């Protein structure tokens, strides 16, 4: 466990995770706010 | 033009044979081994 | 002193088969090198012109073209075979000149009574500026 | 093996190397075996000289091709329906058709037409017939003839100047100022006033009878009087026919601005009265330096008092003066800088305000113009930086330049190429960004996601040169404010007629797509001056190389060692800067080229919608104007534009051949050539013949260098080929 | 796994049963895209009543071939 | 208007934009029973487009010559026009959160730097202390402009390493 | 590269087609055999010709192909 | 009216006059 | 016929003359170092330019140091 989670730790392995959250944070925020040209506030 | 025959002298003098002497005298001058 | 041996012509080569590497015109007009070294069993080596060769019982000759090859087979028989052998330069009038184990002791030890030649004795900033040599047919790095 | 007369490093050597650098190292004097600086400064003279002789054959050579092959009669007579003749063609590879194809502009045989404005030059100045062009190209020749003895009488050591004599810097900034300058400008307004007015106005002035002419029929009395209003008299109409004497008027020096409406060209008159303030205005600066009469300037003491207090810029410019006057490649690059922007300089205003008769009623012409001027441009400014780079590597003493701007740039050097490199990143990335968005959204059908943003600066701008479109109202757009009321009686009434009208140039609309093409040109400009000012700085020595000086500006590499060090000279950063400069100037030349072919065919709105995605411009400008260019022949025969097909296809055989040597090196190539020379030395009835130079591999530099002239040959033909053929096709 | 996802998508989000009928006028397709950016526009509208990628794989012939003719057994 | 640009909701070129692209989804749908997968989606394609082209219009974007929308980039000439959604709060939005990212990463490489093994610290994230200090990048304004106040944020030249001119 | 552009050119040319119950009708008409054998042939009868379907693909559902297309060229 | 062709003559023969001044120059730099 | 020096930087650690392969330079005694040893370039006739010599020096900045010169049949590396 403890090598496990520290092979979750590597670079290869938490770029691609985090890389892979914003993406998808990104294809949420737009899928629920789409085609905003402005920050209409 | 004028001098419809010029054009067919000067142009195989400047694309033949000015070439064809210049490279062979650069040729003999750049092997001439004492200049 | 040291005394470089003498090279003797009438020395037996490797068993090769022949090859497209071997010399050219320019062993007949500039000069080669021949290599001679003492074989403890007749083995199996890597000609550095391509293909294998099997060097014989005793004393072999080998000649070559250029210098370097000459050296890449003789670190090949010190490091596979732990020979050692003697590189002769031979011109094309018969002159010859005794060139790698210069005396007797391999470069990398030293011999005490070498020449220090090309040893400047400042850092490598510490050579003048092109400035200043501007003209001269020289380099920063030979004043 | 002697022909390198001048490097005996290079005599002796036994391979082909000898003849490659011993061409490519005649002009480098300074390295030349046995050079003083006597001896290099008076062969720089003669060639200098002979630099002078070719530039006057050159023109020569197309004066008197236009007057003996080239159709100038005929064309004054109908300015706009006749196509100018260059020179006749004689091959005898061409065939019946292609004879029959480059009959064109009226000549009884094969001819080219021309596409460098000389004829709109020369019909603008005065000459009209062909003897004229012939008395031109006599007269240039002899003087080409005397500028060559004089380079052959200074290098005689009875003729030969002193070393001082060329150092002496006031006394030449105050020749070439005042007289090369200001007399020369002087004499061109005497030609325009004398010559160039009255042939405009269909009078005949020539050598003949030029004493018997008043150029203002109450001459010389206003100049001696002062009332030098008097030759603003009556300008010319607005119904002016040039050439001819309708509505023609007296005045000389007009001051009217705007453009000639027939020929939508600036007055003549108006040229006549710039060159007359240029002169006046050179003069006075040529009267700055002092030479020998005890009054003027001394710049060196002008140069070291330019320190500011408080030390901001060190010890100010204290030994400039040595500096620039001792190196000849800081001259040489400060010459070089100078000369480029001005021929960029050039290229942005004759488009814009064009100055000859008939001009941008051709539309070739524009194009070939300004492609020409900003491609020399841009090479021009790679020589400078390349100059400087040379001018750090050799003749940069840090010792006498020590605490000056000069040791404080270099100082900080990473501070300016950390902040290049910041500013090109950040207009790659989003420049590359905007285009790729809009390119996705119009690609998913709906481009009004796009980011257009509105060049509200440069609108503004424009706005505040009276353009009174943009509703800013501003300067010169605001008939109110004060530069409005200044100027309106004297050049605002046709300058502002001129910008207002979409019928010319002069200030185009720019939208979206301008925004993004200017910051694309952006990029291009901030990355060239990265690789170029980091090459010119990081030459003395870098982290890597810390005694790069030691090598020269030219050497391949340092070995494999520390992890490779390839392109590691400032050669290699010029190298590669010659490939953004290349980039950098086909954007722009694109941009200019498919804006100005939007403008001619009055379809402005193709550009103004498809210019804001890349694959607008690889459809709508690329693939679809390269139509009639790649039909010029075909297997149904073949046009005019057959040569331009040919030459198209020919750029694109040098430029990919130019990525063979740009991509292979020196070491696949050299274990060939020796396989091959294994087989000569080695074939009989060829063995009777033997090479007197070793042959060997191009040598590292040396093919960077050959790639290089392949690529820029290459891109030049083919841009050049699509230009001209994609121009003259439609118009 | 390639050849799984190969027969998964022809099972699920494929046009086979509809192209085995008309073979000659219905556009192969296997892959549907999301909306979720105007990607949509890239379901083709190649036949059968479907939407979707129009794939080239040659994967319909060769399961015809077979002699499949149902989306259960994919 | 700002210069020259009719507010797209005036726009009649706008407009038509919008009733071509509608028009041509329509005729996209005219294939398809209205019941259908592909009908849903070509409805819903529908719907998304007609929601776009109402919001743009509602907030007031400039539409040129053509009908597309146009973006300020001057604040005072946005700011006095109602068009400061256009470059500057997003300019605000962005800088932020990149700022947020870099100093976040700037504080971590400063973290792992003073341990046994940095160069190991770099390839092996320690993910804790990379949360910890990406929760605490949020305030970077504030401690970015701390730090250049108290002169802790930069470093002399004297300390960092040069090349030899 | 050269192969296929080969197969491409010659199959578009001389086998792929519609019968029209009186002859074959080709994709490209039949012009590899007279215009391949020049390389202006090969750049406007193959090149710039056959890429009038990849440039004029946006807002379709080739859409994708018109990016891929660009994208690659970067 | 066209050149004539002593004009195209005399053009030519004042053209190898400047060619062998030319030369001259040339091999004087060349020394 | 390249231009090689050695400069006092060098700690004689024998590297550089290993490195070789046409045997350019070679082990001297000296004084200025805890080896006692100083690497010499007397047959510099032979240097190629390969710089392994100066790929192999452990000294920060390079004691062994090549520049490139004039070329020769030697230094050109021809066999034919
Ligand atoms: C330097 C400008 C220049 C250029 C680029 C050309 C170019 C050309 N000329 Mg021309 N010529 C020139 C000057 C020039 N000329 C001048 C000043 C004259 C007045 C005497 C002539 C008189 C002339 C005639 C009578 C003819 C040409 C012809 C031609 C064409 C064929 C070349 C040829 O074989 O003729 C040969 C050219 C000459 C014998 C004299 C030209 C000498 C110039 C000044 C050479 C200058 C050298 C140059 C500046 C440096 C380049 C380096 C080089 C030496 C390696 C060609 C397009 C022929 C033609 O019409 O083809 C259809 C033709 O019959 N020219
Ligand atoms: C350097 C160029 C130049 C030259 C060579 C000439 C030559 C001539 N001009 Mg002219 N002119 C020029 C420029 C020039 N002009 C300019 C720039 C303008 C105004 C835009 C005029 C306007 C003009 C008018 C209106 C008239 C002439 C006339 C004449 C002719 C009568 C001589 C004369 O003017 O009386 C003699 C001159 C003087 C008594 C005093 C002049 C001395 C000046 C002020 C100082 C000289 C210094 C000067 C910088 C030297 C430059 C060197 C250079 C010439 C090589 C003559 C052949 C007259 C004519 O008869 O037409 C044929 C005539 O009426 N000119
Ligand atoms: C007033 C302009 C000017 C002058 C006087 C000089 C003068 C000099 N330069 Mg320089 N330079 C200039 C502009 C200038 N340059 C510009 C604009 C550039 C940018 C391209 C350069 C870039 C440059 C570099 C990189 C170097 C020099 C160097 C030198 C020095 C030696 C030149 C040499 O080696 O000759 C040799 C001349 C040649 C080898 C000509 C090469 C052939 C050309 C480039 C291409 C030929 C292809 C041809 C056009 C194709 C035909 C077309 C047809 C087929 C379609 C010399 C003092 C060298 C130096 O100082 O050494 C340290 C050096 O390395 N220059
Ligand atoms: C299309 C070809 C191309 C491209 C795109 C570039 C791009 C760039 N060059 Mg370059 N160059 C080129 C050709 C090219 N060059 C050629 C042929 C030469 C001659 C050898 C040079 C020589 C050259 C030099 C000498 C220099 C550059 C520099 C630069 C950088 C300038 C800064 C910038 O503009 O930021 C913009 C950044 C981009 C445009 C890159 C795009 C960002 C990518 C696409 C986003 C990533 C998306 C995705 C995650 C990708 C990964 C996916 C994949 C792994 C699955 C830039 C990245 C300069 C430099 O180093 O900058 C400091 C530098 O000095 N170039
Ligand atoms: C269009 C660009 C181009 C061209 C023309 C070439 C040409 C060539 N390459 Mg090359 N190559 C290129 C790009 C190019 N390459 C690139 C980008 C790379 C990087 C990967 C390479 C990498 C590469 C390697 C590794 C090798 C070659 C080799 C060769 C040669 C093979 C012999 C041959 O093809 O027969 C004949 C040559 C031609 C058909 C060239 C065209 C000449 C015309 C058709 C006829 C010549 C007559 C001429 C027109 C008349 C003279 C005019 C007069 C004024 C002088 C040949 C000269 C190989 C080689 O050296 O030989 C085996 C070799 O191994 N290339
Ligand atoms: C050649 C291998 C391969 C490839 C390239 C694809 C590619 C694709 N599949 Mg897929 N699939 C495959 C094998 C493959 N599949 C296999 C073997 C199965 C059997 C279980 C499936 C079952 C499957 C289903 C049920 C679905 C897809 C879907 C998709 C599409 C959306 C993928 C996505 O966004 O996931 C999301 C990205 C993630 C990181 C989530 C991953 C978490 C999953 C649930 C567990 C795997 C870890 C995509 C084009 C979706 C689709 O068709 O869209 C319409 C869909 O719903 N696939
Ligand atoms: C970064 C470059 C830049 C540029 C090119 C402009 C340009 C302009 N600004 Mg501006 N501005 C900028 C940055 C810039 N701004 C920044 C960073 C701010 C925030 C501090 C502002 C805040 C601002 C305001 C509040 C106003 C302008 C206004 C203007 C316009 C009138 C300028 C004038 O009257 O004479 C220039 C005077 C000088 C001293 C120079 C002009 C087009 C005015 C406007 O909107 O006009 C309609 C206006 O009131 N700007
Ligand atoms: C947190 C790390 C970090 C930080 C604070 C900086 C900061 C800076 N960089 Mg830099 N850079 C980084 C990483 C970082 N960089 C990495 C990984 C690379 C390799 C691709 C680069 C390559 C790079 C270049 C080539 C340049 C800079 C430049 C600059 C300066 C200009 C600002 C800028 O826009 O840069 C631009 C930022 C990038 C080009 C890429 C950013 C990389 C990602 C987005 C950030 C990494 C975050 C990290 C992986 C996450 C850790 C979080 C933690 C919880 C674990 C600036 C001080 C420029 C300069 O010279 O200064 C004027 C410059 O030209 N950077
Ligand atoms: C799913 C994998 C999740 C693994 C969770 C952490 C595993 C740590 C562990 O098992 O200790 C190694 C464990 C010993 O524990 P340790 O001494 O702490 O390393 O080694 C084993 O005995 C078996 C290792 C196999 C671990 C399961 C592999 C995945 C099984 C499902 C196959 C699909
Ligand atoms: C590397 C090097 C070098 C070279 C350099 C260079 C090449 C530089 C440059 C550069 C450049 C090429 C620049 C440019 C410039 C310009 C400018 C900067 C300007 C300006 C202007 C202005 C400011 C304007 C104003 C105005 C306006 C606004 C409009 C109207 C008019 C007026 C006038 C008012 C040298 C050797 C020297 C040194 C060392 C090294
Ligand atoms: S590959 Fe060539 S340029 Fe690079 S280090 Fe080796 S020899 Fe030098
Ligand atoms: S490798 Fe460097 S330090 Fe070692 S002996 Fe050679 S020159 Fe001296
Ligand atoms: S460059 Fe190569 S041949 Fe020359 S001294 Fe160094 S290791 Fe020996």
């Amino acid at each position: 466990m403890k090598d496990f989670t520290t092979y979750l730790s590597t670079a290869p392995v938490l770029t691609l995770l985090s890389v892979t959250v914003v993406a998808g944070l990104l294809i949420e925020i737009n899928r629920f706010f789409p085609d905003a040209l402005i920050a209409a506030f | 033009m004028s001098a419809q025959f010029l054009p067919s002298i000067l142009v195989p003098l400047v694309g033949l044979v000015f070439p064809a002497v210049a490279m062979a005298s650069m040729f003999l001058y750049i092997e001439k081994e004492e200049i | 002193a040291f005394t470089p041996p003498t090279l003797q012509s009438d020395t037996p080569s490797p068993i090769f088969g022949g090859s497209t590497g071997g010399l050219l015109s320019q062993a007949q007009v500039e000069e080669f090198h021949v290599i001679t070294w003492e074989s403890k069993k007749e083995q199996i080596f890597e000609m550095p012109t391509g293909g294998a060769a099997i060097m014989r019982q005793g004393p072999n000759l080998l000649k070559l073209a250029r210098k370097e090859q000459c050296l890449a087979l003789l670190t090949q028989l010190r490091t596979k075979f732990k020979i050692d052998g003697y590189i002769y330069r031979v011109f094309p009038n018969g002159e010859v000149q005794y060139l790698h184990p210069k005396d007797g002791v391999y470069p990398e030890k030293v011999n005490a009574g070498r020449s220090g030649d090309n040893t400047n004795m400042r850092r490598i900033g510490q050579n003048k500026e092109p400035v200043q040599i501007k003209f001269s047919g020289k380099i920063p790095a030979e004043f | 093996k002697l022909f390198p007369k001048f490097s005996q490093a290079l005599a002796q050597d036994p391979t082909t190397r000898r003849i490659w650098f011993g061409i490519a190292t005649a002009h480098d004097f300074e390295s030349h075996d046995g050079m003083t600086e006597e001896r290099l400064y008076q062969k720089i003279f003669a060639s200098h000289f002979g630099q002078l002789a070719i530039i006057f054959l050159w023109t020569s050579g197309n004066l008197f091709h236009v007057a003996w092959q080239g159709n100038f009669e005929q064309w004054v007579q109908d300015p706009l329906h006749i196509r100018p003749i260059a020179h006749a063609i004689w091959d005898p590879h061409f065939g019946q058709p292609a004879v029959e194809a480059f009959t064109r502009g009226g000549a009884s045989g094969p001819v080219n037409i021309s596409t460098s404005g000389v004829y709109q030059w020369w019909y603008t100045i005065g000459l009209r017939t062909n003897q004229e062009l012939y008395t031109g190209s006599i007269f240039l020749l002899v003087l080409a003839a005397l500028f060559l003895f004089a380079g052959w009488l200074h290098l005689q050591p009875a003729f030969q100047p002193a070393l001082s004599w060329f150092k002496n810097a006031e006394s030449r900034l105050n020749h070439h100022l005042a007289g090369l300058f200001g007399v020369s400008s002087l004499a061109w307004t005497g030609h325009l006033v004398h010559v160039a007015i009255p042939e405009s106005r269909g009078q005949h002035v020539g050598w003949d009878n030029f004493l018997t002419v008043l150029p203002h029929p109450a001459g010389l009395t206003p100049f001696f009087t002062g009332n030098w209003a008097a030759y603003a008299e009556n300008p010319d109409s607005a119904s002016h026919v040039f050439n001819t004497a309708q509505g023609s008027g007296t005045a000389i020096l007009t001051f009217l601005g705007g453009f000639h409406p027939q020929t939508q060209s600036l007055w003549l008159t108006d040229m006549a009265h710039h060159h007359l303030a240029i002169a006046v205005i050179f003069i006075l600066a040529g009267h700055m330096y002092r030479t020998i009469f005890g009054i003027g300037h001394s710049m060196r003491e002008i140069l070291e008092a330019q320190t500011p207090p408080s030390g901001s810029l060190g010890a100010g410019h204290k030994g400039l003066y040595d500096t620039v006057n001792n190196s000849l490649h800081f001259q040489l690059g400060l010459a070089l800088a100078s000369v480029g922007t001005i021929s960029s300089l050039v290229a942005q205003h004759m488009y814009s305000l064009p100055p000859y008769a008939f001009l941008a009623q051709d539309f070739t012409t524009q194009a070939a113009l300004y492609t020409h001027h900003q491609y020399i441009a841009g090479f021009i400014m790679c020589g400078a930086f390349a100059h400087g780079a040379i001018f750090f590597v050799r003749d940069y003493d840090p010792a006498q330049n020590r605490g000056n701007v000069l040791a404080r740039i270099l100082d900080h050097k990473e501070a300016l190429i950390s902040h290049l490199s910041w500013a090109s990143l950040f207009l790659g990335f989003h420049t590359l960004g905007l285009y790729v968005h809009n390119d996705v959204v119009q690609a998913f059908g709906t481009p009004e996601k796009q980011i257009l943003i509105e060049p509200v600066f440069a609108q503004w701008i424009q706005a505040a040169h009276g353009k009174t479109a943009y509703g800013f109202d501003f300067l010169l757009s605001s008939a109110t404010s004060a530069p409005s009321l200044a100027g309106q009686a004297l050049w605002l009434p046709g300058w502002l007629q001129g910008i207002n009208s979409d019928a010319n140039s002069l200030f185009l609309t720019i939208g979206p797509g301008d925004f993004l093409v200017h910051h694309a040109i952006a990029l291009g400009l901030h990355t060239t001056t990265l690789i170029l000012v980091k090459g010119a700085l990081d030459a003395r020595g870098s982290k890597l190389m810390p005694d790069k000086k030691d090598f020269g500006y030219s050497f391949p590499c340092d070995g494999p060692g520390r992890g490779g060090t390839c392109d590691i000279s400032a050669w290699d950063a010029f190298y590669l800067a010659v490939f953004w400069m290349l980039n950098t100037i086909g954007w722009v030349t694109f941009y200019w080229h498919w804006k100005h072919l939007g403008i001619w065919q009055g379809n402005v709105n193709q550009f103004n919608e498809s210019s804001t995605y890349l694959m607008g411009w690889l459809r709508d400008y690329l693939w679809l104007n390269s139509s009639q260019l790649i039909n010029g022949y075909n297997p149904f025969g073949m046009n005019s534009l057959s040569v331009w097909a040919w030459m198209f296809l020919f750029g694109h055989l040098i430029y990919a051949t130019g990525f063979m040597f740009l991509i292979s090196w020196r070491g696949y190539w050299q274990e060939l050539i020796e396989t091959l020379a294994w087989a000569h030395e080695r074939t009989p009835l060829a063995n009777l013949v033997r090479w007197r130079d070793k042959p060997v591999a191009l040598s590292i530099v040396q093919a960077r260098l050959v790639g290089l002239t392949h690529f820029s040959v290459g891109y030049v033909l083919t841009y050049a080929a699509f230009l001209i053929a994609s121009t003259s096709g439609k118009f | 796994i390639w050849l799984s996802g190969m027969y998964f998508h022809g099972a699920r989000f494929s046009n086979y049963e509809a192209w085995l009928t008309d073979p000659t006028h219905i556009k192969p397709s296997a892959q549907v895209v999301w909306p979720i950016v105007g990607q949509e526009i890239l379901n083709a509208d190649v036949g059968g009543g479907f939407q979707g990628l129009q794939i080239t794989s040659g994967f319909f012939q060769l399961w015809r071939a077979a002699g499949i003719t149902s989306e259960l057994q994919l | 208007d700002v210069a020259g640009l009719t507010p797209c909701s005036e726009s009649k070129a706008f407009a038509k934009r919008k009733k071509n692209e509608v028009k041509a989804l329509n005729k996209r749908l005219k294939n398809y029973e209205a019941d259908s997968a592909p009908a849903l989606a070509l409805k819903a394609t529908i719907a998304r487009t007609e929601a776009r082209f109402d919001k743009y219009a509602k907030q007031g974007l400039l539409c040129g010559t053509d009908g597309l929308p146009h973006l300020i980039a001057d604040p005072g000439l946005a700011l006095r026009y109602g068009h400061a959604g256009d470059v500057f709060i997003p300019t605000i939005g962005f800088i932020y959160f990149a700022g947020w990212l870099g100093y976040a990463g700037s504080k971590y490489l400063q973290a792992v730097a003073a341990t046994a093994k940095p160069i190991e610290k770099e390839i092996i994230i320690d993910v804790p202390l990379a949360w910890k200090l990406l929760w605490e990048g949020f305030g970077w304004p504030l401690r970015a402009f701390a730090e250049y106040k108290n002169g802790s944020l930069m470093e002399d030249d004297a300390k960092i390493t040069v090349s030899p001119r | 590269s050269i192969v296929i552009f080969h197969f491409s050119w010659k199959m578009q040319s001389d086998v792929w087609g519609t019968v029209s119950a009186n002859g074959v009708s080709h994709i490209t008409g039949g012009n590899f055999a007279q215009s391949a054998n020049t390389i202006n042939g090969w750049l406007r009868d193959f090149l710039w010709a056959q890429s009038s379907q990849v440039i004029q693909s946006y807002g379709s559902a080739l859409s994708a192909y018109g990016l891929i297309f660009l994208g690659a060229h970067f | 009216m066209p050149i004539a062709d002593y004009q195209v003559f005399t053009a030519l023969f004042l053209a190898l006059a400047t060619g062998i001044f030319a030369v001259r120059l040339g091999v004087a730099l060349y020394k | 016929s390249h231009t090689v020096k050695i400069y006092d930087t060098c700690i004689g650690c024998t590297q550089c003359v290993r490195a070789c392969p046409t045997d350019v330079l070679e082990m001297v005694p000296w004084d200025g170092c805890k080896a006692n040893q100083i690497a010499s370039a007397p047959r510099t006739e032979d240097c190629v330019g390969c710089k392994r010599c100066e790929s192999a020096c452990p000294t920060d900045f390079l004691s062994v140091r090549v520049y490139l010169g004039s070329e020769t049949t030697r230094s050109m590396g021809l066999a034919y």
